[PDB]
């Protein structure tokens, strides 16, 4: 719209994604490693693993066997940031009518005209 | 008025609420809003399609309804539809004179003087919130920057005053607000909402804050409005508000101020040594119930007339203070006339060991104060009957609300989110709970310890106490009961140690040089393991007879329970036998270094009844509602009847329980005298005919008289094959089930056959299951193991369930076993863990609700998961295992059975329906002169007697105390069966002891038998004839204490 609508969807896309990443933070969690921590107990080293969101990154450009289940994390989480396309905008939009009927493009090809391009994941480097 | 919340049907998505505001605040008035809520299905970035708004009085919500009834409210080109929904997400009264800001609150106990009461400690301004839609009364009090919160209900409030305390004449500056009970201590621990104020706090339990126990010692509450002379009108909505001007003076009261945490007890420190422990009982009791003040419990000239005055006739004193109503004010004018009244006008332990008759100490603990009540008669243990000295060290402890109710999961273990995943959070009253748990409560001269628990005191949590003395310890007579340090698992080990606490009695020691081993009998396939002999012992027919004779029984009995030292179980009785213990392999529960032969169930036929579940499972096995209907048709009859003829009042009376072919209202009605000649058959029988009625409203309890209430069994031998039982009634198409019955694959029907050889064996209504084979019958049964209990059979032509089902796999979990041994720490951490994720009555409340709502019963893929998880939460005290009730499986509404007023009561259609709406159209249908000083003697002597169990309890008139049932309940009796069902125990134990007493009075009485019968006629005459109707009431039971000669009169008369 004119004026706020596009200030509370950058304040909700800023939030949505800062949600797909502490679900990615957590499937990390599913490592044989981390057994101890999963179990009903209580724990002193747990705000280690809480605090550290940089080491938690790191962890995921190196040793390529747990950064499988942190794209499909993100690939699941995005879905319902994808459906803010809806509520936003009139049902008239020139997008929206070329992607419900299938003409060319999708609702991917939308959210990253319009909030965020999404992820970001190579072959090899 | 109702309320002020009210829910707006569909905002747009794309507006956060500092948007919604602005719009609400234009069309209506500036600042009207008090807060707005819109609910959110992620965390902080997707809100959902409606919201919530909190107007601040009733003409803002009345005009913002008529202004969205005429489809004027436009907000971003969307309607709003304002409608109502009972939210209340601010607990605040919605007027500008019941909400106080500024009022200073004071707390104390009451006055030992007429206007004179002392207080402890003041606050320096507290918010007072009067609600009158939620009946309660908030105390918001600021200390050291945290927020605490003091709930006062109505209930708890007796009375209502009003005090002075600047004195002019005729001026309202204080209220005087009385409690019986005690408030509940809350604590304030820590885009889209406008509160403004402080908020977004969490309401959780905390223990007391006020100093040192400066709460629960008070049970009054001062509140001194500035104002006063205005708010009246709003003061009536508080209960029994009294119409006097109360004067008040400050008195320093800090003596009285404890430092423990069990509070409040009588501070018996400067008072000396040379003090008995029966008289600072009675007197700490007398102070929890308001009959007497702090400071007169803590006088010197009291206790000083109390202590030179011997102490039979101390006790008597302490007593007859429970016969006062009110709250006496003046101590010592209740004791200098009793000790003139005494001189007018041994037991403690004869009553043990002769006939089992204790006198016990029990005690609720509240979580701000503690609750003493004082003895009372009990079935007595075979754990306290061998120490007879230290019957006044035993004591039993419970943990309820401050309401006297159940404790829930939200007092103790508060779910709270930290980091991933949730955690419950513990609070305050856990580990006061744990702290009374590890150290107990100091009381007089001695303290208490931890003792046991058993497997019934879980639900209802009790804790059984000691006081270790120098003699004996808590640990001596755990260890005397045998060693529990092999029993790695905790939730083993505490059923284990509480096994030897049930109601028993001893009849002969046996040795161990009688034991003979017998092996275990294996019936188990497809890797699935079960036991056809489990708990099966024989014992020889001589020490049979002999035991029958010793317990007092007509008859052998066939099978009975049996715990010798460490064993469990039943016992069969064979012919061909030579030797009298000859225990199977899975009787061991521990070292069995103890030898008793303590029993607690004979041999004997009760009539088999219904239960819902047999109801609610044989309505989905293909039958219909035919024979329900009539058999509740034919039940209601006699039930009708039985209040106006005869035969029929004796028919149901001999088939209900209570009246096994030996009882005073039975033999009355054995010689032939109408129901309504007599003012006292009467009227035991009015009560008689609604109890019944009562027991068909609530419960079901349908008349079955084809069948018999048998005890399971089992043959050495082993002849029949997936057979019945010749049954012994004092044929086939029997239907075998037990109490827990949850599957619909567990109904068994089976067909009894006529053997020729089993009337030598003598089995009577002893079920006899075979031992070979495919799967049992009770194991595959509910998980019915072989034990002592009960068993529910029907050689009838109504049901014949002909639809079977192999039921689904009733194997647990594995046993959590510990490393290291029990140190007495993880069993309090696994008591407390019981009040918690414990759903076992609810449960099979979600299920019986769930049966009539939705078609095809007990099958579909809800109503299993129910009967799943209810085999784990019944087996909570072998496996340590929660039951996690699940969301999404409450229907969210119950029927029209229970009568819950919380959620909506829809119309109810299924077997329950028409099984109600029979029944509930049919309320609204209905030695002659020599013996007259005697009987003048006693017959006061018997009803002051009489008044001390009438007015201790609560009995209505002079049938709440003889047949035992209460006829107005209580707020902590109304829902607990559980502990009613032992309450009308010990009502009747206590008018059995009295009669008893009665029997021997009359002993001392008589001495030839024509004054035996003679007696009868005067004692008739005194409590019949209207000529002799004195000031006080004259009860219907004094022909009944001696009513077996009573008969004779008539059988005299007649010839
Ligand atoms: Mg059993």
């Amino acid at each position: 719209s004119d004026l706020q609508s596009r200030k509370n969807l950058t304040e909700e896309i800023s939030y949505g994604l800062r949600e797909a990443e502490q679900v990615c933070n957590k499937q990390q969690l599913m490592v044989e490693s981390w057994r101890d921590f999963l179990a009903v107990n209580g724990e002193d080293k747990e705000e280690d693993s809480v605090s550290d969101l940089a080491r938690f990154c790191y962890e995921r450009q190196k040793s390529a066997t747990l950064s499988e289940l942190a794209v499909s994390a993100f690939k699941d989480a995005y879905r319902d940031v994808q459906a803010l396309a809806y509520r936003y905008g009139d049902q008239s939009n020139s997008f929206l009518i070329m992607s419900k009927a299938g003409s060319k493009g999708n609702i991917g090809k939308l959210v990253q005209h319009s909030m965020c391009i999404g992820l970001q994941n190579s072959a090899v480097s | 008025t109702n309320r002020s919340t009210v829910k707006i049907s569909n905002v747009p998505q794309t507006i956060v609420a500092d948007e919604l505001l602005r719009f609400l605040e234009l069309h209506l008035g500036e600042d009207t809003v008090f807060a707005l809520e819109i609910p959110t299905t992620r965390d902080n970035w997707k809100p959902r399609d409606f919201a919530r708004v909190q107007f601040t009085t009733l003409e803002v919500k009345s005009r913002a309804q008529l202004l969205s009834s005429q489809s004027k409210l436009l907000f971003k080109t969307h309607n709003l539809r304002l409608s109502e929904a009972y939210d209340d997400i601010i607990p605040r009264p919605v007027d500008p004179r019941k909400r106080l800001d500024d009022i200073v609150l004071t707390v104390g106990f009451p006055e030992s003087d007429e206007k004179r009461f002392c207080a402890l400690e003041k606050w320096d301004g507290v918010r007072c919130w009067i609600l009158t839609e939620k009946r309660r009364v908030e105390f918001w009090v600021w200390e050291s920057g945290d927020c605490y919160k003091i709930e006062v209900r109505f209930e708890d409030i007796i009375e209502t005053l009003s005090c002075c305390v600047n004195g002019d004449a005729s001026e309202i500056d204080a209220f005087l607000l009385k409690l019986k009970y005690g408030p509940k201590v809350f604590k304030r621990v820590t885009r889209y909402r406008f509160c403004k104020e402080d908020f977004d706090f969490m309401w959780i339990r905390t223990t007391d804050f006020s100093g040192s126990k400066s709460i629960g010692t008070s049970t009054c509450f001062c509140l001194e409005v500035h104002n006063g002379s205005t708010m009246l009108d709003i003061f009536s909505g508080l209960p029994y508000y009294r119409e006097d001007t109360l004067s008040l003076t400050y008195v320093d009261g800090k003596t009285f101020a404890s430092a423990a945490q069990i509070v409040p007890l009588l501070n018996a420190a400067i008072l000396g040594l040379e003090f008995p422990y029966e008289i600072l009982f009675q007197l700490n009791a007398l102070v929890h119930a308001q009959k007497i003040s702090l400071f007169a419990a803590s006088d010197m000239e009291l206790i000083k007339i109390l202590r030179g005055m011997s102490l039979e006739t101390a006790l008597v004193i302490l007593k007859k203070l429970h016969q006062q109503s009110s709250i006496c004010y003046d101590p010592v004018f209740f004791v200098k006339t009793q000790m003139q009244s005494v001189v007018k006008k041994a037991s403690a332990y004869k009553r043990l060991t002769e006939q089992n008759i204790m006198s016990c100490q029990r005690a609720y603990v509240t979580p701000s104060k503690i609750y003493l009540l004082g003895p009372e008669l009990e079935t007595a243990n075979y754990v306290v009957k061998n120490f007879a000295e230290h019957v006044s060290d035993f004591m039993r402890v419970t943990f309820v609300e401050e309401d006297w109710s159940k404790l829930p999961a939200n007092a103790l273990s508060v779910n709270s989110k930290e980091g991933y995943f949730v955690k419950p959070s513990r609070t305050n009253i856990y580990n006061r709970v744990l702290s009374i748990l590890g150290e107990g409560i100091t009381v007089g001269p001695k303290r208490f310890e931890f003792l046991a628990f058993s497997a019934s005191q879980l639900r209802g949590n009790s804790v059984w106490m000691f006081a270790s003395n120098e003699k004996v310890k808590a640990e001596d007579i755990r260890e005397w009961m045998g060693c529990f340090r092999k029993i790695r698992s905790i939730s083993k080990c505490a059923a284990r140690m509480g096994q030897l606490f049930s109601a028993s009695r001893q009849t002969l020691i046996v040795r161990a040089q009688d034991v003979e081993q017998i092996p275990d009998i294996e019936v188990t396939t497809d890797g699935a393991d079960y036991c056809f002999s489990d708990g099966i012992g024989k014992i020889s027919l001589a020490f049979a007879k002999q035991v029958a004779q010793k317990c007092g029984l007509s008859h052998v009995p066939s099978a009975f329970q049996i715990r010798y030292g460490g064993y469990k179980g039943v016992i069969a009785v064979d012919r061909s036998s030579f030797r009298k213990l000859s225990l199977r392999d899975s009787m061991l529960k521990f070292d069995s270094n103890n030898r008793m032969l303590n029993v607690t169930r004979w041999t004997e036929s009760m009539p088999c009844f219904l239960n819902r579940e047999i109801i609610c499972l044989l309505s989905t096995l293909g039958i219909e509602d035919a024979m329900f209907e009539a058999m509740q048709a034919v039940h209601l009859s006699m039930l009708g009847n039985m209040l106006e003829d005869r035969d029929a009042a004796l028919n149901v009376l001999q088939k209900l329980s209570g009246e096994n072919s030996k009882n005073l209202l039975v033999k009355m009605l054995l010689q032939g005298y109408a129901p309504s000649s007599e003012p006292y058959l009467s009227m035991m029988l009015r009560v008689h005919h609604e109890s019944q009625l009562s027991e068909l409203k609530s419960r079901c309890r349908i008349l079955v008289p084809k069948g018999r209430i048998l005890i399971g069994c089992m043959d050495e031998m082993g002849i029949l094959e997936y057979g019945q039982v010749y049954v012994r009634v004092t044929i086939g198409k029997v239907v075998v089930t037990k109490n827990p019955c949850l599957h619909p694959g567990d109904i068994r029907v089976l067909d009894a056959i006529y053997e020729v050889h089993f009337e030598e064996k003598g089995y009577l209504d002893c079920i006899i299951f075979p031992q070979k084979g495919e799967r049992p019958h009770p194991n595959e049964c509910s998980g019915g193991d072989l034990d002592g209990d009960q068993f529910f059979v029907s050689w009838d032509e109504k049901i014949i369930p002909s639809e079977m089902d192999p039921p689904m796999d009733y194997a647990g979990s594995r046993p959590r076993l510990m490393d290291h041994d029990v140190t007495l720490e993880e069993i309090h951490k696994f008591f407390v863990d019981y009040m918690i994720s414990d759903t076992l009555g609810v449960i099979s409340t979600a299920h019986l609700v769930h049966a009539d709502r939705d078609p095809e019963k007990a099958r579909s893929q809800k109503c299993l998961e129910l009967a799943n998880l209810h085999s784990r939460a019944v087996d909570f005290a072998k496996t340590g295992a929660p039951a996690e009730m699940p969301y999404a499986l409450k229907p969210r509404e119950f029927p029209d059975f229970l009568e819950r007023f919380e959620k909506p009561t829809y119309i109810s259609e299924s077997v329950f329906g028409k099984l109600y709406r029979a029944v509930k159209s049919s309320l609204a249908q209905r030695g002659f002169e020599s013996f007259i000083e005697t009987a003048k003697a006693h017959r006061d002597m018997y009803g002051e007697k009489l008044t001390s169990l009438m007015i201790y309890y609560g009995a209505a008139n002079e049938e709440e105390i003889l047949t035992g049932i209460l006829k107005t309940k209580e707020m902590y009796l109304a829902r607990d069966n559980r502990r009613y069902g032992d309450m009308k125990d010990r009502i009747t134990l206590s008018v059995k002891d009295l009669h008893k007493e009665a029997m021997g009075w009359f002993e001392k009485s008589c001495e030839d038998e024509q004054q035996k019968k003679k007696l009868a006629s005067a004692w008739y005459y005194v409590t019949y004839n209207p000529n002799h109707r004195d000031e006080k009431l004259t009860f219907l039971s004094f022909p009944w204490i001696v009513g077996d000669v009573l008969l004779d009169i008539k059988a005299e008369n007649a010839q």
